[PDB]
């Protein structure tokens, strides 16, 4: 464990869980997703858990919070996973994000980023140089 | 879905410039 990331996992969880049990369930996960404009059903939510859960309990707990913590950091350049994040980084569904739905995403997910903060992130993934982020750019940034 | 997107968000943020 890195001191720099000594309690990051806790930081995120601190904003997800609510019932003080410290495990994000189906209904808990749903709200976070719903706040971004997405409104799916139980099958869509439970399917997500199965995406992380590997103990057969059907709920993301602590081990999965360490295992998938690495998995995703290695399985970043896969295929649809690049579209996945792009899907959670967009709301209007147009193909690109800027000082638009980005701010809304962070405020409803769990990341501090003021205008000048996201501005950095703009020139961070603005390969094409139009002051924006899109599929074509994110794919390259998501690995390089 | 939020747990993995969070990690990806961190990987997209933590590059060199911004933290
Ligand atoms: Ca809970
Ligand atoms: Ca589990
Ligand atoms: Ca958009
Ligand atoms: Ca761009």
């Amino acid at each position: 464990l890195t001191e720099e990331q000594i309690a990051e996992f806790k930081e995120a969880f601190s904003l997800f869980d609510k019932d003080g049990d410290g495990t994000i369930t189906t209904k808990e996960l749903g709200t976070v997703m719903r706040s971004l404009g997405q409104n799916p059903t139980e099958a869509e939510l439970q399917d997500m858990i199965n995406e992380v859960d590997a103990d057969g309990n059907g709920t993301i707990d602590f081990p999965e919070f360490l295992t998938m913590m690495a998995r995703k950091m290695k399985d970043t350049d896969s295929e649809e996973e690049i579209r996945e994040a792009f899907r959670v980084f967009d709301k209007d569904g147009n193909g690109y994000i800027s000082a638009a739905e980005l701010r809304h995403v962070m405020t409803n997910l769990g990341e501090k980023l003021t205008d000048e903060e996201v501005d950095e992130m703009i020139r961070e993934a603005d390969i094409d140089g139009d002051g924006q982020v899109n599929y074509e750019e994110f794919v390259q940034m998501m690995t390089a | 879905m939020d747990c993995l997107c969070i990690v990806t968000t961190k990987k997209y943020r933590y590059q060199d410039e911004d933290t």
